[PDB]
RNA sequence: GUGGAGCCGCCGCAGGUGCAGAUCUUGGUGGUAGUAGCAAAUAUUCAAACGAGAACUUUGAAGGCCGAAGUGGAGAAGGG
RNA sequence: AAGGCUAAAUACCGGCACGAGACCGAUAGUCAACAAGUACCGUAAGGGAAAGUUGAAAAGAACUUUGAAGAGAGAGUUCA
RNA sequence: CGCGACCUCAGAUCAGACGUGGCGACCCGCUGAAUUUAAGCAUAUUAGUCAGCGGAGGAAAAGAAACUAACCAGGAUUCCCUCAGUAACGGCGAGUGAACAGGGAAGAGCCCAGCGCCGAAUCCCCGCCCCGCGGGGCGCGGGACAUGUGGCGUACGGAAG
RNA sequence: CGACUCUUAGCGGUGGAUCACUCGGCUCGUGCGUCGAUGAAGAACGCAGCUAGCUGCGAGAAUUAAUGUGAAUUGCAGGACACAUUGAUCAUCGACACUUCGAACGCACUUGCGGCCCCGGGUUCCUCCCGGGGCUACGCCUGUCUGAGCGUCGCUU
């Protein structure tokens, strides 16, 4: 249960802070989780997505054993793209179907100075939370 | 050619106008290019120079604001746009000193009849 | 209702013309320019009996009746049958006024 | 434009003649003949 | 005193309100005189004033006022309080000596037609409905 | 009028500037609902009154 | 507009009444926000005594009253000139003192 | 000669645009404005109208010195800089 | 060229004299109804217009 | 049968609680009706061209009109 | 008495932020869920609207064929 | 006749400050109706409200008795509950209409002119410094204010020596 | 036979009710309670690569710096991907800058007409010679400077 009295609980108000979202609020909600090999490794449950990230779909109509990297982040429609799953058109033309990070799995993350950083503190904070049980 | 403005800093004057009307030269010729025909990849060019010739104004402002202010401070009276704005009703307040002055008759008073502490059992 | 449906101004077109005798609004140009306002009929009219904030809301119980529920409601809590036709499945259970010890 | 008299324009308008039909007809009462049955 | 300003004498309204002639202002000619005063030097705040003589159509008020920004009213504690920006035209709100002769207050019997604070602020609450929570 | 002042032939120039279609790049745009200006003045019809 | 035995009342609602109305919805709020600032009075003191000073016996007026005692508003400076404590220290020393009282 | 006749002879403005409010209220005889009353020192309104207060009170316009009164009020209206 | 509106033709004058290096006989200003100043700078006969159009891009 | 994401029974509780009318309000659509009307200031016709398409566009020839207080040629105000 | 100062308990349908609801659900609820004090109206003071919804994702019907085109007939997308 | 002092006043783009205007829910000062009610209508009611005008502040105003009381007496102001739809007002008609006790919320008290005393013991401005940050001073030297009275101690609960 | 008319039913059209949805109101409450001559509220005008509105801004104009953040913005283009430079974007915002009117302030409001002081060049300049800078509103307080009076008086002559 909620319990403080500084954040909302109605409906109509976490929408409106979810699609007039800031564009770095937006790559926080728009996070994925990471695969269960590569969360042993780093102890971290999950990662805000960049552009050249390694993944594989998990649910959808485009699923199952798809490692291939994302190519595009619109942020804008909440959307990533990856390079594999595609779609034609009526015209011919072949254009990338765009889906959604929560239904996406992590297989291999792009480090760079600043993602050993953003890793390491979601590592520190979480022996503290093991540190709470005496 | 990027321009930063963290770069500009350690310049000089004769050089920051320089490298500005040097800016105020692509600007214009480039303003040629739109009302011609175009040359598209030159029309995306027109706004990363007009930004970059807002950071060399902003230095020249900055570092003239403030190697002023560094002329008349500690001065009586140094002019209106160095003095804090804060409000109109801050400047008009008395200050911190005028606001904890007491008269003699009510400063021997505090002294000769101080608050004291205790408490009511013994 | 807010302050009033009230914030328009409109007078009943009054004689003949063969309009019904609510009030019309104003002036020409836009659409509400001759409309029926104010009246619990109209299309953007003001709602008849307007609720107000000082409906008496809350009531009163005297004391000694809260009392007497609170007890009938601790009685019939323990009669297994009036705690199970509530439909609690107390099928299983030990005796009804269960009582664990302070340890818990 | 190429899709501008076939996608702008039928947009455009296209139900502006719609200022009210009638604003009341104020001419101030049409039995100006005299009648006055009988007095 | 005051005529009342309306054209002709012609009131328009009952027969009590066709007062034009004999109707009597009831705040002072000196709060008059100090209110005229403050309005001319706004910057200035007024303290209070006095009597200096009168003919028989003119009336002299000498009306005494204070430089707030003066630093020798900024300084000495004991006159900080009108350099204080609650004291700003002190007789448009009626709050000197001369204008509060003619709000009527007072601790009395005589004066508990203001009995909290002013005779508007009895009034409203003399005349609101305190219907409470549980009623 | 052939004798105007400064002051209303700047207010006559922003009225004229501001008299054209959407472009057509908008429609293309995420989320917009705009399908036609709808705050255009025809000279005839609608006068600015000075 | 009478009718049969009835009561021939006068409700005072002849005047315009509905703009000067006042429900009490904020009053579980300052119940709250006035013992938020008695605690928060209670521990920024010291150890001084809660609900301030000492006040005395007084006992009321008016005959339909004056057999019963209330708590009064000071000392009335005879009693703190027999008691032997100056008037000007009694008010940090936690007691009340009302000049203007008579014994 | 009452009615659509007389509207041919309406050929000279009354009102004129007024520099304070914008408005076309200024009429040029008596050379003050309808909706301001321009050359008085103080602005027209009246609690007559409700509607004239909603049109042209403050939080109707750009706000350019308001919206950074009321984000340096949150902050206790700061004079020096920040550190790096 | 297209002015902004404030110049008057001597500030016309020198800064088309300056940026461009050449003589400038007279200058006839015009508020084209979009609300920008044209104007239209004659040269002098010792220069021509053709080949100055042609070094500053047209 | 359509439709595509929510809903209902019983026991109590609470109402901005059920429409055929108010020359009701707002929106919509009929009959009238393919009707009344497209009738002030004399007038058009032939060929060609351009065109998917010409009683009406342009061109040429004819017959006419305004007839210098013009149905001509310029402005003020107003429009923009 | 005919001079002056003074905190707290009190007020707050404007403002800046918040939180909640036995509230309304697009003729309702703010006039205004939308480019709303907007378009438009009036010389002016002033009056003042209407207007929410494809899909999960534009994947917004390439191409063939009739027509001058609007408009069709096939095909195609889609669970639809 | 000239010069000086002061007293009444002028002038300045003099050195330095200030005020104007907006918002106006709440607050203060003024001003002020009529619809309505009385089954008509004048007084009355509506109402000291609406509109009008002027001033603020985050609160405002009030506030330490020229008070209440009439007894075993209370003790600034403000708010709340009662008093009380009461005393009282009123074509004594329609209607209007407080307070004091009492229970609470909160609680805090002071200063001055006068009368006397102290060699004006007082204040403002300018100049260079003790010495300083984020600038205000107690120190030094000059110009003024001021005896037609600045300052200290004093306030009716008495005060001074 | 056909047509017309009438009533039903299927399908189709017109129309936009109902239902389901909701980045909106509305009520209550809490916390703070902050404009302006150091130029406010408000208005006008302008600013984007394609940009009318809305929104945001002021010739540094769809934003500059700084800090925080850490790869995007996105309708299409274009461009630097550089981040063990400085680092895209977004938020914060304490630094800078902030056209014209407006209490609006040289005077007028007709983008009209000035006055002094200074500066860069032309008569190397006084007596009205281009551009740029500065100043010029009213009321009023303290101080200053200038000085008016058959006001009061002194020392004189
Ligand atoms: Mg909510
Ligand atoms: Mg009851
Ligand atoms: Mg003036
Ligand atoms: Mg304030
Ligand atoms: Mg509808
Ligand atoms: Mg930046
Ligand atoms: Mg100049
Ligand atoms: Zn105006």
């Amino acid at each position: 249960m909620k319990f403080n009295p500084f954040v909302t609980s109605d409906r109509s108000k976490n929408r409106k802070r979810h699609f007039n979202a800031p564009s770095h609020i937006r790559r926080k909600i728009m996070s994925s989780p990471l695969s269960k090999e590569l969360r042993q490794k780093y102890n971290v449950r999950s990662m805000p997505i960049r552009k050249d990230d390694e993944v594989q779909v998990v649910r959808g109509h485009y699923k199952g054993q798809q490692i291939g990297k994302v190519v595009q982040v619109y942020r804008k429609k909440y959307v990533i793209y990856i390079e594999r799953v595609q779609r034609e058109k009526a015209n011919g033309t072949t254009v990338h179907v765009g889906i959604h990070p929560s239904k996406v799995v992590i297989t291999r993350l792009k480090l760079d100075k600043d993602r050993k950083k953003i890793l390491e503190r979601k590592a520190k904070s979480r022996q503290v939370g093991k540190e709470k049980g005496k | 050619a990027k321009i930063k403005a963290r770069d500009l800093r350690g310049k000089k004057k004769e050089e920051l106008l320089k490298q500005l009307d040097d800016l105020k030269v692509e600007l214009s010729q480039l303003r040629v290019a739109k009302v011609t025909g175009g040359a598209a990849s030159k029309l995306s060019k027109i706004r990363v120079v007009r930004k970059s010739i807002a950071r060399v104004l902003t230095v020249i402002n900055q570092t003239q604001k403030e190697n002023l202010r560094k002329f008349y401070k500690g001065k009586k009276y140094k002019p209106l746009d160095l003095r804090p704005k804060k409000t109109r009703a801050m400047r008009r307040r008395l200050n911190k000193h005028e606001e904890n002055l007491k008269t003699k008759k009510q400063q021997r008073k505090e002294r000769l009849y101080p608050l004291r502490k205790y408490a009511v059992k013994a | 209702s807010e302050l009033a449906g009230h914030q328009t101004s409109a007078e009943s077109w009054g004689t003949g013309r063969a309009v019904a005798r609510i009030p019309r609004v104003r002036g020409g140009g836009t659409h509400r320019s001759g409309q029926g306002a104010f009246g619990n009929m109209c299309r953007g009219g003001r709602m008849f009996a307007p609720t107000k904030t000082w409906r008496r809301w809350h009531r009163r119980v005297n004391t000694t009746q809260k009392r007497y529920a609170i007890c009938s409601a601790l009685a019939a809590s323990a009669l297994p049958a009036l705690v199970m036709s509530k439909g609690h499945r107390i099928e299983e259970v030990p005796e009804l006024p269960l009582v664990v010890e302070d340890k818990v | 434009g190429v899709c501008r008299k076939a996608a702008q324009p039928v947009e455009a308008g296209l139900q502006i003649p719609a200022i009210l039909g009638i604003l009341g007809g104020i001419l101030a009462l049409l039995i100006l003949i005299l009648l006055l049955l009988l007095f | 005193g005051r005529k009342r300003p309306v054209p002709k004498g012609a009131t328009y309204g009952k027969p009590v309100h066709h007062g034009v002639n004999q109707l009597k202002f009831a705040r002072s000619l000196q709060s008059v005189a100090e209110e005229r005063a403050g309005r001319h030097c706004g910057a200035l705040r007024v303290l209070n004033s006095y009597w200096v003589g009168e003919d028989s159509t003119y009336k002299f008020f000498e009306v005494i006022l204070i430089d707030p920004f003066h630093k020798a009213i900024r300084r000495n504690p004991d006159t900080q309080w009108i350099t204080k920006p609650v004291h700003k035209h002190r007789e448009m709100r009626g709050l000197t000596s001369a204008g509060r002769k003619s709000r009527g207050l007072g601790k009395g019997h005589k004066f508990h037609h203001t009995i909290g604070g002013s005779r508007r602020a009895a009034w409203r609450r003399r005349n609101t409905l305190q219907l409470h929570r549980y009623r | 009028s052939s004798h105007k002042t400064f002051r209303i032939k700047r207010f006559l120039a922003k009225k004229q500037k501001q008299n054209r279609p959407i472009p057509q790049w908008i429609r293309m745009k995420t989320g917009n609902k705009i399908r036609y200006n709808s705050k255009r003045r025809h000279w005839r019809r609608t006068k600015l009154g000075l | 507009a009478p009718s049969r035995n009835g009561m021939v009342l006068k409700p005072h609602f002849h005047k315009d009444w509905q703009r000067r109305v006042a429900t009490w919805f904020n009053q579980p709020a300052r119940k709250i926000r006035r013992r938020k600032a008695r605690q928060a009075k209670a521990r920024r003191i010291a150890p001084r005594p809660a609900s301030g000073p000492i006040r005395p016996i007084v006992r009321c007026p008016t005959v339909r009253y004056h057999t019963k005692v209330r708590a009064g508003r000071g000392f009335s400076l005879e009693e703190l000139r027999v008691a032997g404590i100056h008037k000007k220290v009694a008010r940090t020393i936690g007691i009340s003192v009302d000049p203007r009282r008579r014994n | 000669t009452k009615g659509t006749s007389s509207f041919g002879k309406r050929r000279n403005k009354t009102h004129t645009l007024c520099r304070r409010c914008g408005s076309k209220a200024y009429h040029l005889q008596k050379s003050t404005c309808g909706k301001c009353g321009y050359p008085a020192k103080r602005k027209r309104k009246y609690n007559w109208s409700a509607k004239a207060k909603r049109r042209n009170t403050t939080g109707t316009g750009r706000m350019r010195h308001l919206k950074i009164v009321y984000r340096r009020f949150r902050h206790g209206f700061r004079e020096g800089t920040t550190p790096k | 060229f297209i002015v902004d509106v404030k110049a008057n033709k001597h500030q016309i004058k020198q800064a088309v004299k300056k940026l461009y290096d050449i003589d400038v006989a007279k200058v006839n200003t015009l508020i084209r109804p979009d609300g920008e100043k044209k104007a239209y700078v004659r040269l002098a006969p010792d220069y021509d217009a053709l080949d100055v159009a042609n070094k500053i891009g047209i």
